[PDB]
């Protein structure tokens, strides 16, 4: 929450291999062609410090939602008016969980499969950053919402007494932002010789939309997290893989 | 017999010039212990200027087609890891080319029987003949010059007994197991500390050096660890350190498992 965004934001500016440094190359180039995002390796996160990694493998759905506003503080640094946030898409390489085993101990954890996807969706609209007015008090706000956990867990309030939820949506100054819900059917050489083949539903952020045509071989890096629907049973959820970085093969 | 700065000397003399072929060195291509003694006999040669060759050797007969070929600017040899064994003037045949011959071989050994008419009888081979491997032995040397002499029944048959116990010291020696005294990358650190030149890369070239004779061949690594233990100490930049800078490597020693 606090001074945890300085130890990312020296990350970025300090990062050095040999020679040339990455991160204010790769952070630069993907303005002027005006493409808004960066891709960290995961393994030079724990060769610079390993505190950060230890924050980011326990709970992953408070902290990478803090290092998508330390990347735009640091793009004012190099441009100087409408900057957005910035989205991070990671990959890494560690080792390979096949989809049948996914137990119930892998809730919000950094997960990376594979296998073929069956179908998509059509596009969709999210909201970031929303402007909202009562209808008797008049009382203007501005709610940002940058966190992703698919229903509801931010909400309107109920005062800014009045009645209950007074709180109207005002559609002509907003942001949105894209979804895509995948479908993905594990490799048919993980045979099930009593079993059919399962699937999971996953969902995509801005700019993975409409990368990947339905038939193809990939691996996927996300968080295995949970929503609770009734779209069969008492105290029940659901599970879907919320996608940050889609590194399919070459697509051939 | 022969220490290191009287044979460095020896071979500057006589390779600092215009034309480029003037030493060639040869390498065997098995030994890890040869790969790594070379590696630091190119940076001593780069920054003193001297143009060479190096060429891999693999077999035995290899050695003869690429020795019996290319003979015109030898004006020094060099040969690391072969040559121990085998009596060389007996196997390329070289025979007296003109004090002051016009070809010097320095083999470099780690071997066991030091295959006496390589040693003595040095017209043109020179010798690693410093007490490491030598370990002044006697024995051998006195039996090998009262042998190279070439009533009268009496002390003939004398002499023919002289000639059949002294052989049978030379079947003591030659009659032997091959293997490893002291390792290679660490003789030729022994040059470079005598001339001056220890960098923190030159260091790493013998840790790479005496660790492949740890594993799979006999340990003399525990007889050759504490004189490395103290070239680490001796060449470190600080106690406390900066935290995780992206320059100075830093080798240091740590408790490494098995």
């Amino acid at each position: 929450n606090t001074e945890i965004i300085k130890s990312f934001k020296n990350f970025i500016l300090e990062f050095r291999l040999d020679s040339q440094f990455i991160y204010r190359d790769q952070l630069r180039n993907n303005i002027l062609v005006k493409n808004y995002s960066l891709t960290v390796n995961m393994e030079h996160l724990i060769g610079y410090n390993e505190d950060i990694y230890k924050k980011l493998s326990d709970e992953p759905s408070d902290i990478i939602p803090l290092f998508e506003t330390a990347i735009t503080q640091v793009a004012k640094r190099i441009s100087i008016n409408s900057l957005p946030t910035f989205q991070l898409i990671l990959n890494s390489n560690a080792n390979q969980i096949p989809l049948r085993d996914l137990d119930s101990e892998h809730v919000s954890k950094i997960v990376r499969l594979s296998g073929i996807i069956i179908s998509t969706s059509v596009l969709s609209s999210r909201a970031t950053y929303l402007s909202i007015m009562c209808r008797n008090c008049r009382h203007t706000t501005s709610i940002t919402i940058n966190n992703f956990n698919t229903g509801n867990t931010v909400s309107l309030p109920r005062s800014c007494n009045c009645g209950p939820d007074p709180y109207i949506i005002i559609h002509e100054s907003s942001k949105f932002i894209d979804q895509q819900f995948l479908k993905l059917q594990e490799i048919p050489e993980l045979v099930p010789v009593g079993e059919m083949p399962r699937n999971l539903t996953m969902t995509c952020d801005r700019y993975l939309t409409n990368k990947v045509i339905p038939g193809t071989r990939v691996t996927i890096v996300g968080i295995y997290s949970i929503y609770n629907s009734k779209n069969s049973g008492v105290a029940i959820r659901t599970p879907y893989i919320k996608i940050l970085g889609i590194q399919s093969d070459v697509e051939t | 017999i022969s220490q290191f700065s009287e044979a460095y000397n020896k071979i500057l003399r006589n390779s600092s010039s215009h034309s480029s072929c003037q030493l060639v060195i040869f390498v065997s291509c098995l030994n890890i212990d040869a790969l790594c003694a070379t590696k630091m006999l190119s940076l001593l040669f780069k920054k003193q200027l001297v143009q060479s060759q190096i060429v891999p050797i693999f077999g035995y007969s290899e050695l003869r087609r690429h020795y019996s070929q290319l003979d015109d600017n030898i004006n020094s040899l060099l040969l690391v890891g072969f040559g121990g064994v085998i009596d060389l003037e007996a196997f390329l045949e070289i025979d007296p080319q003109e004090q002051s011959f016009r070809r010097d071989i320095y083999v470099l050994d780690a071997h066991r029987p030091w295959n006496l008419d390589n040693i003595f009888g040095s017209q043109i081979i020179q010798c690693f003949d410093d007490g490491t491997v030598d370990d002044t032995l006697g024995e051998q040397k006195e039996a090998y010059y009262k042998l190279l002499e070439l009533n009268d029944l009496s002390k003939r048959k004398q002499r023919k007994k002289q000639i059949h116990e002294y052989e049978g010291v030379l079947e003591e020696y030659y009659s032997q197991g091959t293997t490893v005294v002291n390792s290679i990358s660490a003789q030729i650190y022994s040059l470079l500390s005598a001339i001056g030149e220890t960098n923190l890369s030159n260091l790493w070239l013998n840790i790479l050096g005496t660790t492949s004779l740890d594993i799979a061949y006999a340990q003399v690594y525990n007889r050759l660890y504490p004189l490395l233990q103290d070239e680490v100490k001796r060449l470190t930049p600080s106690s406390r350190n900066s935290v995780k800078t992206p320059d100075t490597l830093t080798l240091n020693i740590q408790p490494d498992y098995y």
